[PDB]
DNA sequence: TTTTTTTTTTTTTCTAATGCGAGCACTGCTAGCAGTGCTCGCATTAGATTT
């Protein structure tokens, strides 16, 4: 004697703010921000998996490793712009004179916004790495950017901190895949098991 | 709005002593007062009473009948029907006003308390559950109707005369879920990158 | 621990389970001494005592049987603030353990803000001796021996906050009449807003009334005329008490646009809503209270005009004897001793009813109740006065006298009824007579009383009544709730009638006009062939008769009896045992409150 | 057109019942 | 379940095949069967022996039938103690064994069966039947004909009653009884070209008629309406001579109920309903079933207010229905969300929170009874100020429930042996109930159940444990099982199912709900049922047993069958089907008969003419006029006559001018708070009609974002906070221990965000501020005198802040103030900063002007308390915002900037889908229900007359 | 075991993409200056499905 539920919204939904309740409340408020900049709520992190949620389980290209928890990915990110913001540290003095020296239009690149761009990652990269937000003067830094816009058959500057920024440019840090991942196993597994409950 | 002037009507009806929920009730555009009426309605004490009076009469004959039987003698009396027919666009109206009246003894049928159907058509009211097919609204009129169709429920249909105003609007799709040309498998990037995009 | 023997008080109907949550909740896993005293400390609360002096807490019941798990401790101060539910007050806590005794922190504030108000906040107010004299001599001719009222209207005009004491029929509102028309008088530039309040709608109604016919008799020229308060309103609607929260329009920080102040009533007024009232007022308002001591004290838990005029009894202080002669152009007595001036100072007490003389049955039996005598209740009972009866109830037999008593009692307005007479005259016969209960049901009760007689008017033939129906012709109805679309308060009498019409309940308006309202639109009632002596304060009758039960219940006490008596105006009869009446006479009611040591500290 | 609901000539009879002792004293 | 399911099948196995259970003994198995006997065999056999082990008897009905034969077979006697004679009347169909036993039984007793028989000669496996309408509904009865015709000791006589086919009906009757056919086939020419073949039938015959409705009301609304011209008609018909069945009581009982109560008492026609489902007493049933579920559930709010619900529980902790109003706003405000305790909580694996659990809720209820709020938090936990005096006492009951409904749902986790559970019913009766005299019947009914359960199974001696929730569903099925079909036969018109083995004579027989897939009703074997794989004569099954009930409804009826069923879908004005017996019947009728006049045609028009002359379609209204015209179709129902007449008269417009004359006195308030909406203002204060619309329902679970009002009343208490440039810890310490704000780091999160946005707004009102006190306001406006407070007037100006967005309406309200302000006479300008670097700006005014645009306000008013002022402060706002130019002061008229204004005008009123518009409102709906063009004209002209001055004026 | 009161409203998305305006460096034309090419910043506006 089996029975027949048209709308499972509200066991979705209650499976879903389990989920929030079960990982996002132990979580320190250094990891919290950084999940409060995603989805406000189980509310919104529900509306992102509403449709994967219905039918058959989408397989997810590059899947994160089984083990890797929310911690371990925001030490790895934390790790990656500490990096960065030390090579820019060391490197805060030579850019200006490896600007000079070689040969980029500087209509594209003017002097005062080269000034103000250089003191606001300097500001940044003194600044203590509480979230993963980037100013947008490292996209002007970023080694293509510099490539894009120079001298016909001129010197180009190039850095090893100007590579190393358009390598972390090139993708963007966030601990959504791991989330989204997670949340579509468990949420799935809870409405399942309380269906049959 | 039908369903919320429903739910004065049978709020004042219930306890027609207190004169605020008589009087909401009588101005709602279900009755088709004017304000004049109101106004020589809240100054002459032999009107008042006599309203009372009905109300009072209508409460016991819903105590003693059930539900339809009360709102049957309130469009009687009232003329409530005619009225709506007469007017222009009232057909929708009345057509709302029959549904949840029928709504309202199938649901007074099972909960034995009277107090409990204003709950509960209360909680309806909240609440509304769009999925719920006793819900769903009826045919206006049985005339000849310009029926507007979306394109998935016209799939394996007829139309002599087809009109389509909006073919050419589209949209650009953000999320990257889509198929692998290879394994012919549904593939879901939490990623952004372009290429599944 | 504790909490299983706790379970079994609500057993025996000795401890409210309110009490017991209580207790668990904040006193928690302490030592069983501090539930014991926090469950004790609740229920003194509920049953209406402020406090709880830490020597109550020495060997209630249950404190003897669960003195085998408390153990024996040297200090009960000691082992309280030890734990986290009791301080000081320096830390915010559930329970304050204030001197001797203990608290609940909702009721300490109260205590301090009263206590404080009445103390130090009040000022006294100079104007000249002559001119005010002058003024008072002009409005009470006799100046032979002393006027209580000229004393206490003196005292009112020279303090901020002043309260005046006094029975029924004694001139309390023509003497605040007299009052408020020397008040005017003696500001003639300065803007006066007078604002009259009472705790209950109908004694705001009848406050209203008597007011305007007071102050419309006394000779004002058309500038004083025109500050005569429009209205009188309830304490709720002054204060702007929202129905559903807390909240209140006039807080501490929105203080009452008003200049003086005066609350009917004050017997029933409570302590939280006396300290709201207090928060609510402005620097410069002038307070009067109005109310009778040894009236039944007010519902909520609480106290207040009955531990204030505990001091009146001490007298005046000696400087303000010597003024109040020189004002009333008197000789003023001097109360011996000084204890607290201000608090003193504040009180008057009027000790002459011009309404019954001294020689009048009922005066003498109110006076030998309030002072607690039963011999002298007996004697006279006794002595040859043609006002006072008294019946023995103890077999249902004379019970059945008892209602062929009442009867008698309802006999013009039921020959009124059935000689087809306009509902005017029907209303102003019902009042002549009525029935006051104490409990409200079983067999002396108004549930029980009510059916008994009219099933004792359906035996003999005096008003037909049908079994449907249910609104047979005649039956006296009184109103449960305010309503404000009809103009008609709680407790207010109506008569329903058919004039021909239709059944119709005729209501008297305090403007001596009449009013018919449809039986549909009348809100909760109820049939009112018998009152409670609760609900029959302010009221006055021709003819009242008490009815006691024959058991032992903690509501019959003496204020009650002392009410119950003080309700007739001329004719009033007893029905009660000889010994239950001493006994509760002999008993008087203690509200425990620290107001008697913060006075004196 | 002319529009006109019918009426009803015979009443219908709801004297026939089953009752029991209960009823009749009721 | 699946032992309920083998028991059914070894019953059934028991009545109808003992030879299988004969040889499943023994052990051996039955060639030729089906292939799930190889577990069922065993099985069986393994439970003989089980029975025999515990003692009881061995007998059972299987292996007792031949012993039973056997011995009165070679009986010389008549046995002792055997009654007289049997009567076996009104059932047609029983299992061979039976019919063996009553066989080898009437030897000795005589046994007379009364068997209705439909056709006259042998229609049992004919030596097809003869009749159509009779082989395809009668395998029920062939099968039984057939064991009748082979017993060897029975002598029968027929006595049968002809039919005379004098009309419709009566043809169909005759035709089925003489075991005839007379529908023509066509096969030859000549045959199909000539109608004359087929029976003539009469156009004013009426005795089977078919009608076709929409929904199930006016299905029933059809019936009521032929019920009374059927008993017009005939004087000699009578009430209860009426019988109406329906597939599904339960699915038509409201409709019925509501369409035979609403008619006068001329009209009234009495009415008995039964086979309806038995429901004595409905809540306390399902109270008592959700309490057996506590230790699953998780006590959300709305669920224990549900069972608080029920009077008798409310009554057993004396909790009057009175101080359920309060528990309500208690429950809803405290923060009680979800969690009778922290132990509950982390039971379902879930982080204990402390907050927004019952216990929490208790807690800052008793703390508040204690200690105000104003005092602050004690134990992270602020006290609940609102239950502060005797009225709190129902928390002690609240709480005192609570309690019981811990202990229970700790002692009904564990599983127990059947003995065990016992008194749990009993003494959960006892303490969460306090019977009534009403009540009493179902807690009866309740531990007789109980108790009838248990003692099944402690006779079936099971040893192992039981958990609750097996008997939960145990007695949860078994109480919905009790019908009352009590009053049959009482004398009203008789409403009930079809039931098999009732075939009752009726004069008129009417047959409701005749869809295809309604009727018959299929109930599909359990699958590895063995007797539905090979089936032998005799064998019931829920579909033979419906198809033969509609031919026992044809048989039964004397003089009038109606048949009714749903044609259209009233929803979708779709197209449903009838049942295929209806659809057969009707193809025999018009395969039979022809109407007069259609002897030419040939057999299929005739056919065809005849089917849709019988098949009546009813109208989708009841107001349709087609009802009312003159012909047998006529209604009897005289409400719908006027509106089918189309005589109502429209309703007049709402706008009507009523007289108002200005008093002397008009307080500063009244005039703000008119202003704050005009339409809302003539609505409550001219007529005084509030429309007052639900509070809401309580929110399912905890707080974990701040959206609307809540989160406006924080950043406002915010906000009053860092003005006062007071601690800002203080108020989120205090916030966190009333629980509204989110948990855990969330919540530090969300007060940091909105620190900083009312830091901005903070420093921008510091930056101005000045100690200011309030002033009273005496002023006199065209003969009108205004007497008000204004609060926080400094030297400098009128100085107020928001944490809102820039409106309209505030501006006004600032405008109202700054106008009484200069009229009074003061030297200032006004300013209020709003949410979002907004702000409104005025300056100093002189005396006169003041008085002049005040006077016109008060104007303004006047002629809204006249008629309804159609000024909309927001869209109108926004045509003026478009029109006006603040550098010419001067609005503009081009046709470019009208249409400009008109798209702006349409946003604001219409809305956006995330933002409401101000048109989506209670009161302008009254007004008007669609916007036209010209009330747009109208308000624009109002709007700008009204607003000018703000624009003009704001800088 | 006794009981009093009071009527009103508050809020509203977010991201994204461009158009113009102001400032600046370069550079070509007749050392400075006008044009030009560019770029960042503030305000304004548009859009968000389907059993
Ligand atoms: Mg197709």
């Amino acid at each position: 004697e089996q029975q027949l539920i048209e709308d499972e919204s509200l066991l979705r939904y209650q499976a879903c703010a389990d989920f929030w309740r079960r990982h996002c409340y132990p979580l320190p408020r250094e990891i919290a921000q950084v999940v409060f900049e995603t989805w406000k709520g189980p509310q919104a992190l529900l509306r992102d998996i509403n449709r994967y949620l219905q039918g058959e389980a989408p397989v997810i290209k590059a899947p994160p490793p089984d083990d890797e928890t929310l911690a371990s990915r925001h030490a790895q990110i934390v790790a990656r712009i500490d990096t960065v913001k030390q090579q820019w540290r060391d490197a805060v003095g030579e850019l200006d004179a490896l600007i000079e020296s070689s040969g980029i239009d500087r209509r594209k690149f003017n002097r005062s916004n080269q000034a103000k761009w250089i003191d606001k990652i300097s500001a940044w990269a003194e600044e203590e790495t509480n979230s993963y937000q980037l100013p947008e003067s490292l996209e002007k830094f970023s080694q293509r950017f510099l490539e894009d816009r120079t001298k016909a058959g001129g010197e180009t500057p190039r850095h090893p901190l100007f590579e190393a920024i358009d390598q972390l440019l090139a993708e963007p840090l966030s601990i959504r895949d791991l989330v989204i991942t997670r949340a579509l196993a468990e949420i799935r597994e809870t409405v399942a098991r309380e269906k049959r409950r | 709005l039908e369903a919320q002037e429903m739910l004065w009507l049978l709020q004042a009806v219930m306890t027609p002593e207190r004169e605020n929920t008589l009087r909401s009730a009588l101005a709602t555009s279900m009755m088709g007062l004017n304000a004049l009426d109101i106004e020589t309605l809240n100054n002459d004490e032999h009107a008042w009473d006599v309203v009372v009076e009905e109300f009072d009469g209508y409460r016991q004959i819903w105590r003693k009948r059930g539900v339809m039987p009360m709102l049957r003698a309130l469009m009687s009396a009232r003329n409530i029907a005619e009225n709506l027919l007469a007017t222009a666009g009232g057909e929708r109206r009345l057509t709302d006003i029959l549904h949840i009246s029928e709504l309202l003894q199938e649901a007074g049928t099972q909960l034995e308390s009277e107090h409990a159907l204003v709950r509960w058509l209360s909680q309806h009211i909240l609440e509304p559950d769009s999925n719920a097919s006793s819900q769903q609204m009826r045919l206006e009129s049985d005339k000849h109707l310009v029926q507007i169709v979306t394109i998935h429920k016209s799939k394996g249909l007829e139309y002599p005369l087809v009109w389509l105003p909006f073919i050419t609007n589209f949209r650009v799709q953000e999320q990257a879920f889509y198929h692998d040309r290879h394994s012919f498998e549904a593939v879901l990037d939490l990623n952004a990158a372009p290429e599944s995009v | 621990k504790l909490q299983k023997q706790l379970l079994e008080a609500v057993e025996h109907k000795q401890l409210r389970p309110l009490d017991v949550q209580f207790a668990l909740t904040v006193a928690g896993d302490e030592h069983p001494a501090v539930t014991l005293a926090a469950a004790l400390l609740s229920h003194d609360a509920g049953e209406g005592h402020v406090c709880l002096p830490l020597s109550r807490l020495e060997n209630h019941p249950l404190l003897a049987t669960c003195v085998s798990e408390i153990g024996e401790l040297q200090n009960w101060e000691e082992c309280l603030l030890a734990s986290q539910a009791v301080s000081r007050g320096d830390e915010p806590t559930p329970m304050i353990l204030c001197g001797d005794r203990l608290y609940l922190n909702r009721m300490w504030c109260n205590e301090r803000t009263v206590a404080r108000f009445f103390n130090e906040v009040n000022h006294a107010i100079e104007v000249d001796e002559a001119l005010l004299a002058q003024t008072l001599d002009k409005l009470f001719p006799v100046s032979d021996e002393i006027n209580w009222q000229k004393v206490a209207a003196a005292v009112a005009l020279t303090r901020r906050i002043s309260v005046i004491s006094g029975g029924p029929g004694t001139g309390k509102t023509t003497t605040v009449a007299k009052l408020l028309a020397a008040l005017i008088q003696m500001a003639d530039g300065e803007r006066c807003r007078i604002r009259l309040a009472a705790p209950t709608g109908k004694a705001a109604a009848r406050l209203t009334e008597s007011l305007g016919k007071a102050l419309r008799q006394l000779p004002l020229t058309d500038e004083q005329k025109k500050r005569i308060p429009e209205d009188a309103s309830t304490l709720h609607r002054l204060l702007g008490a929202q129905p559903g929260s807390q909240r209140l329009r006039h807080h501490a920080g929105n203080p009452l646009h008003l200049d003086v102040l005066v609350v009917d009533e004050a017997s029933m007024i409570d302590l939280p809503m006396m300290s709201r009232l207090i928060d609510a007022l402005p620097d410069h308002a002038r307070v009067i209270f109005l109310g009778d001591r040894d009236q039944l004290a007010s519902v909520e838990a609480g106290a207040v005009l009955g531990d204030i005029c505990a001091y009146a009894n001490a007298g005046f202080t000696a400087e303000r004897a010597r003024q109040l002669s020189r004002l009333t152009g008197t000789h003023v007595p001097a109360g011996t001793g000084t204890e607290a001036a201000s608090l003193r100072d504040s009180l008057c007490l009027l000790q002459k009813s011009y309404r019954f003389g001294s020689d009048s049955g009922i005066g003498q039996l109110a006076a030998a109740i309030n002072r607690g005598d039963k011999t002298a209740v007996k004697t006279v009972f006794q002595q040859d006065f043609t006002d006072i009866e008294k019946r023995l109830l103890q077999s249902g037999e004379d019970y059945i006298a008892m209602l062929e008593e009442a009867l008698a009692g309802y006999g013009r307005y039921l020959d009124l009824l059935q000689a087809r007479a306009e509902p005017d005259l029907i209303i102003q016969a019902f009042n002549e007579y009525q029935l006051l209960c104490a409990l409200r049901e079983g067999p002396f009760g108004v549930a029980g009383l009510n059916e008994r007689i009219e099933q004792f008017m359906q035996q003999k033939r005096k008003i037909h009544r049908h079994p449907h129906s249910r609104w047979y012709e005649g039956r006296p109805v009184m109103i449960a709730r305010n309503d404000s679309a009809l103009g008609l308060f709680n407790g207010d009498i109506g008569i329903a009638l058919d004039r021909g019409q239709g059944t119709r309940v005729w209501f008297a308006m305090p403007d001596g006009n009449i009013k018919s309202v449809q039986p549909s639109r009348l809100p909760e009632h109820e049939t009112t062939w018998a009152m409670t002596v609760h609900k029959s304060q302010g009221s006055e009758f021709d003819h009242a008769a008490l009815i006691l039960p024959s058991q032992r219940t903690p509501v019959v006490t003496r204020e009650l009896v002392y009410t119950a008596v003080t309700r007739a105006r001329r004719r009033l009869s007893l029905y009660a045992d000889e010994r239950i009446l001493s006994a509760a006479i002999a008993t008087r009611t203690e509200r425990r409150s620290g107001l008697a040591a913060l006075f004196s500290s | 057109a002319e529009l006109n609901a019918k009426t009803l000539q015979r009443l219908p009879g709801d004297n026939w019942r089953v009752t029991s002792y209960s009823g009749l004293q009721q | 379940q699946l032992s309920s399911k083998a028991a059914d099948l070894f019953d059934q196995y028991l009545v109808y095949r003992p030879d299988w259970l004969a040889q499943w003994e023994t052990g051996h198995l039955v060639e030729g069967l089906g292939e799930a006997q190889a577990w069922q065999a065993p099985l069986w056999k393994a439970l003989v022996e089980y029975t025999h082990q515990l003692g009881q008897p061995r007998w059972h009905r299987a292996n007792l039938y031949q012993r039973f034969i056997e011995t009165l077979e070679s009986a010389t006697t008549c046995p002792p103690g055997l009654p007289s004679r049997v009567f076996i009347c009104g059932i047609s169909a029983l299992p061979p064994v039976y019919l063996q036993a009553l066989q080898a039984l009437g030897k000795h007793i005589e046994i007379h069966l009364l068997f209705t028989n439909p056709c006259r000669y042998y229609w049992g496996d004919i030596k097809d039947v003869g009749n159509p309408l009779l082989a395809s509904w009668g395998k029920l009865g062939r099968d039984y004909i057939y064991l009748l015709s082979d017993l060897e000791s029975s002598q029968e006589l027929d006595a049968f009653v002809d039919v005379t086919p004098d009309n419709l009906l009566h043809n169909i009757q005759s035709d089925i009884l003489e075991l005839e056919n007379r529908a023509v086939a066509g096969v030859n020419i000549e045959e199909f070209s000539r109608s004359d073949n087929k029976r003539p039938l009469d156009p004013l015959d009426s005795s089977i008629t078919f009608h076709v409705c929409h929904s199930p009301q006016r299905e029933v609304e059809v019936l009521h309406d032929r019920l009374l011209a059927m008993l017009e008609e005939d004087p000699t018909l009578t009430p209860r001579d009426i019988i109406v069945m329906v597939a599904d009581i339960d699915s038509y009982s409201p409709f019925i109920q509501a369409v035979f109560g609403s008619a006068p008492a001329d009209r009234y026609l009495p009415y008995a309903i039964s086979d309806r489902r038995a429901r004595q007493s409905h809540p306390v049933l399902e109270a008592f079933i959700s309490l057996l579920s506590l230790p699953d559930s998780r006590f959300v709010s709305e669920d224990v207010l549900a069972l608080l619900d029920v009077p008798v529980l409310a009554a057993r902790f004396d909790i009057t229905e009175e101080g359920l109003r309060y528990l309500r706003q208690w429950v809803n405000e405290s923060g009680i969300r979800w969690g009778i305790d922290d132990d509950n909580v982390r039971e379902l694996e879930l982080p204990a929170t402390g907050q927004h659990t019952w216990r929490f809720g208790l807690t800052r209820m008793l703390l508040g009874y204690a200690m105000e709020s104003a005092q602050g938090e004690w134990q992270s936990v602020l006290p609940y100020d609102e239950s502060s005096g005797l009225i709190a006492e129902l928390v002690g009951h609240l709480a005192s429930l609570l309690m019981q409904l811990n202990i229970w749902r700790r002692g009904l986790a564990q599983e127990r042996p059947l003995e065990e559970w016992l008194p749990v019913c009993r003494d959960m009766l006892n303490a969460f109930f306090l019977p009534d005299a009403e009540t009493e019947a179902a807690m009866t009914l309740i531990e007789q159940q109980w108790q009838a359960i248990i003692a099944e199974g402690l006779g079936a001696q099971y040893g192992d444990a039981v958990p609750l929730s097996l008997l939960r569903d145990e007695l949860a099925q078994r109480l919905d099982q009790e019908r009352i079909s009590q009053r049959f036969l009482a004398g009203p018109v008789n409403i009930c199912t079809l039931m098999p083995m009732r075939s009752i004579p009726f004069k008129v027989v009417c047959l409701l709900g005749m869809n295809d897939g309604v009727y018959p009703r299929q109930l599909a074997p359990l699958g590895f049922d063995l007797m539905s794989q090979k089936p032998k004569r005799g064998d019931r099954s829920r579909r033979d047993d419906d198809r033969y009930l509609f031919l026992e409804a044809l048989i039964s009826a004397q003089q009038k069958l109606y048949i009714s069923y749903i044609g259209r879908s009233i929803q979708d004005n779709s197209e449903r089907f009838p049942s295929v017996l209806v659809q057969e019947l009707i193809d025999y009728i018009g395969q039979s008969h022809y109407l007069p006049g259609d002897e030419a045609l040939n057999c299929d028009e005739s056919e065809a003419r005849v089917k849709a002359h019988l098949t009546c379609l009813h109208t989708r209204m009841p107001f349709d006029p087609q009802n009312y015209q003159p012909g047998e179709r006529q209604s009897y129902a005289r409400e719908w006559l006027p509106a089918a007449s189309q005589a109502g008269k429209a309703h007049s417009e709402f706008v009507q001018p009523l007289p108002f004359t200005l008093p002397e006195t008009v307080p500063l308030e009244t005039l703000q708070r008119f202003w704050a909406h005009p339409v809302r203002a003539f609505f409550q204060m001219r007529l005084q009609v509030n429309f007052r619309t639900e509070d809401s329902e309580i929110p399912d679970t905890e707080p974990f974002i701040l959206e609307g009002l809540s989160r406006y009343q924080i950043n406002q208490q915010l906000l009053n906070a860092l003005v006062e440039q007071d601690d800002a810890e203080r108020l989120f310490r205090r916030f966190r221990a009333a629980g509204d704000l989110p948990y855990g780091a969330f919540g530090e999160i969300f007060w940091e965000t909105q620190c900083q946005e009312m830091q901005q707004l903070a420093d921008r009102v510091i930056a101005c501020r000045q100690p200011g006190q309030s002033m009273e306001i005496d002023l006199a406006c065209n003969g009108v005198q205004i007497t008000g407070w204004l609060p926080q007037v400094q030297p400098d100006g009128l100085l107020r802040w928001r944490p809102s967005l820039l409106s309209v309406a505030q501006g006004m309200q600032l405008w109202l103030e700054h106008l009484v302000y200069c009229a009074s006479g003061g030297n200032g300008e006004s300013r209020l900063f709003l949410r979002k670097d907004g702000e409104w700006r005025f300056p100093p005014l002189a005396a006169e002007q003041a008085l002049h645009y005040l006077s016109q306000l008060i104007e303004g008013y006047r002629e809204g308390m006249s008629a309804p002022l159609l000024v909309l402060p927001e869209s109108g706002g926004a045509w003026l915002k478009t029109c006006y130019d603040a550098q010419n002061d001067a609005m503009l008229d081009d046709d470019s900037t009208l249409q400009k204004a008109r798209t702006k005008f349409l946003q604001a009123y219409e809305g956006n889908m995330m933002v409401r518009g101000e048109g989506d409102d209670i009161w302008y709906q009254r007004l008007w229900r669609q916007l036209t063009p010209e009330t747009m004209e109208a308000i624009v002209e109002q709007s700008q007359r009204f607003l000018l001055p703000l624009f003009r004026f704001n800088q």
